[PDB]
RNA sequence: UGAUUAGGCUAAUUAUGUAAUUAGCCUAAUCC
């Protein structure tokens, strides 16, 4: 009964994640240390003509990013957890996210690291001018 | 890569997947999204209303080896080193049904101590928001098996309560013996699914108020405590886990348990099959093996207790001697051959299943040399044999005592945790029906240079009379075996002591 | 029409007669 969803190879960080007290430190110890990033995420394909802003309703990568779905590039929803958030809410999940290509590697933890600009709405180092 | 894996399975009815804005996984995108370059396609199709889709904690997998975590499914002599921590652990499950299909949720946690918590059955549900861990419909198990489980589907608590609970009966468990938590488990997958429930792991860490390890953790503090500190608190913070049936076992848990023990008998609930789990632990380790290479620290008064038993020991050995005017000795269960007392001259032999010295036997007891060995006495101090002889003289631990270096063990006996592990059968009178208990007296001989007792055995008090000397030594000798008789030990002498054939000297 | 593991059969995809993965069905073991 029921439809799988997750490799076999994502099964080992997933699990702790659904154990430690602070998931986002789990995953990052495990990435610095030499473990796998998490695959199997949802790669969009773009024209590649997008504004490029961090989150949004449609995909809008430009020539030096790719578009994610929110929800598979968001750790609590892959861990199936409780999100540090207000009320509970994910503020990736039901839209798409723009990574930098040089991230592209590592779509979740980059995630778990930076945070879009609350003027511009562009990642802080990756597009946003607020100098 | 390419394997699929249980874990996080979609446990919902719907006949298609989801769109790529929601989808955790590429896998479970619908396939109408999806091209040959491995890649999605928001198409203009209208996305769906809220949705709510059970998804299922079967199949976890602790192997990640991230410095600076412990490990936690640890070997099998890791589990020797951690006895002390040792609890039963078994969970009763139920399906989930109506909206759902293809999962489990606990229903019954039982632990070794002899406590059963039952829960309400919670699951994960994601929606178009994020995720929930909430309240599902469920179902028990089919079967004349589980027909004990169809009332406890109304009678489940709330999950946040019994966390407290377990934590609150681990503490009062574990509080005295170790500053661990080792959960015996005879297959880890549900039991690692339900304790994703109640437990918290991470990097070992310091209790905010002592010097002690942390065990559990406070959500609404934030804060980590140990045992005795962990009032309200309600997680377990970097339990130990162990599978039984890893350790090379065939058949169910029930038919390995009854092959060894005949004790751990009743109906089915699961502290008893946690407790027959903990039981299978301690007969694997230390009765099919003997690991005597590992010693165990000192919790309490143990050393105070051994230096005891050997004061004890020299003057039952020797008024016992005394008395009946004996000249042999058969000392069953000395390793190194090392006489006990001296001051009366006998012959003295050893013997010893595994000695250490040529000048001791290789005997092994089976009752059958009763008439060989009838000739002098019997020494069978803490040796274990199932019909002691006539002229003997036995001291026994009672197993029936529980105390910090006294642990329940298989088929009525215990484990006595002092320096090393000793596995002790079960304690039964039926064994001293040719003997009779010892009676309490001093007996010394040191010269001389307010206290009145009747067995105080003394030149003095045979002149009606007592001297300071004499009288302080039988205060410390009755300090030493009330220690010795209440830390569970028993001495028993042969048919003919009396305590008045020692006035001749 | 509860879960996993091992074997067998079928279908699809991929690779190069054969193999891997996925999906379904049967058998056995354990868990429920
Ligand atoms: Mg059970
Ligand atoms: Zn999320
Ligand atoms: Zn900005
Ligand atoms: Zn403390
Ligand atoms: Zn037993
Ligand atoms: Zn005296």
């Amino acid at each position: 009964a029921g439809s799988n969803t997750e490799f076999a190879s994502n099964s080992s960080v997933l699990s702790l994640v659904n154990f430690t007290v602070d998931p986002q430190k789990a995953y990052l110890d495990f990435v610095n240390a030499g473990g796998a990033p998490l695959t199997n995420c949802v790669k969009m394909l773009t024209p590649k003509t997008g504004t490029g802003i961090a989150i949004s309703v449609k995909p809008e990568s430009t020539a030096d990013q790719e578009t994610y779905g929110g929800a598979s590039v968001c750790l609590y929803c892959r861990a199936h957890i409780e999100h540090p958030d207000v009320s509970g809410v994910c503020k990736y999940k039901g839209k798409f996210v723009q990574i930098p290509a040089q991230c592209v590697r590592d779509p979740v933890g980059f995630c778990l690291s930076n945070t879009p600009c609350n003027v511009c709405q562009y990642w802080i180092g990756y597009g946003c001018n607020c100098d | 890569s390419q394997i699929v894996t249980g874990l996080f399975k979609d446990c919902s009815r719907e006949t298609s997947g989801l769109s790529p804005a929601y989808a955790p996984t590429y896998v479970s995108v619908d396939d109408k999204y999806k091209t040959s370059d491995e890649l999605c396609v928001n198409l203009n199709l209208p996305a769906n209303v809220p949705y709510s889709r059970v998804i299922s904690r079967m199949g976890f997998k602790l192997d990640a080896t991230v410095p600076g975590y412990p490990k936690l499914f640890i070997t099998r002599e890791e589990a020797v080193r951690q006895v002390r921590s040792w609890i039963g652990f078994d969970v009763e499950g139920a399906h989930a049904s109506r909206n759902a299909c293809g999962t489990n949720v606990p229903l019954q946690l039982g632990f070794s101590t002899g406590v059963n918590f039952v829960v309400q059955p919670v699951g994960v549900v994601d929606t178009e928001w994020g995720n929930m861990l909430t309240g599902i419909a469920a179902r028990p198990p089919p079967g004349e098996q589980f027909k004990h489980l169809v009332p406890l589907m109304h009678k489940g608590a709330a999950w946040p309560i019994v966390r407290r609970r377990i934590v609150q009966m681990l503490s009062d468990t574990l509080d005295k013996l170790s500053d661990y938590c080792t959960f015996v488990c005879w297959a880890h997958g549900f039991a690692l699914t339900s304790a994703s429930y109640f437990c918290k792991i991470g990097k070992e860490q310091k209790c905010c108020m002592c010097n002690r390890r942390a065990a559990a953790y406070s959500s609404p503090l934030q804060s980590y405590a140990c045992w005795t500190h962990s009032c309200g608190y309600d997680y377990v913070y970097n339990p130990f886990f162990v599978d039984v049936q890893q350790w090379g076992y065939v058949g169910n848990l029930a038919t390995n348990h009854d092959r060894y023990c005949s004790v751990h008998q009743g109906a089915h609930v699961a502290s008893n099959d946690a407790i027959m789990t903990r039981c299978l632990a301690i007969h694997s380790c230390f009765i099919e093996r003997v690991d005597w290479d590992i010693e165990y620290p000192y919790i309490s008064h143990e050393k105070k207790l051994n230096s005891c038993c050997r004061i004890v020991e020299r003057n039952v050995v020797r008024a016992a001697l005394l008395a009946g005017s004996f000249d042999k000795v058969y000392d069953i269960g000395n390793p190194k051959g090392i006489p006990i007392v001296d001051d009366p001259v006998v012959d003295w032999h050893y013997f010893d299943a595994q000695p250490l010295t040529r000048k001791v036997q290789q005997l092994f007891y089976t009752e059958d040399m009763a008439s060989r060995f009838a000739d002098g006495l019997c020494l069978f101090w803490n040796c274990n044999v199932p019909k002691y002889p006539n002229n003997a003289i036995v001291c026994r631990f009672d197993t029936r005592v529980h105390s910090e270096f006294n642990l329940p063990g298989c088929d009525g006996g215990s484990l006595y945790v002092n320096k090393h592990a000793f596995h002790t059968p079960a304690y039964d009178v039926s064994a001293f029906r040719d003997l009779k208990p010892l009676p309490f007296f001093y007996y010394s001989t040191t010269p001389c240079e307010p206290l009145k007792s009747a067995v105080c055995i003394t030149a003095c008090n045979l002149g009606g009379a007592v001297c300071r000397k004499h009288a302080t030594e039988y205060r410390e000798y009755m300090e030493a075996y009330n220690l010795v008789s209440a830390s569970g030990f028993r001495l028993w002498c042969y048919k003919t002591f009396d305590i008045y054939n020692l006035w001749s000297t």
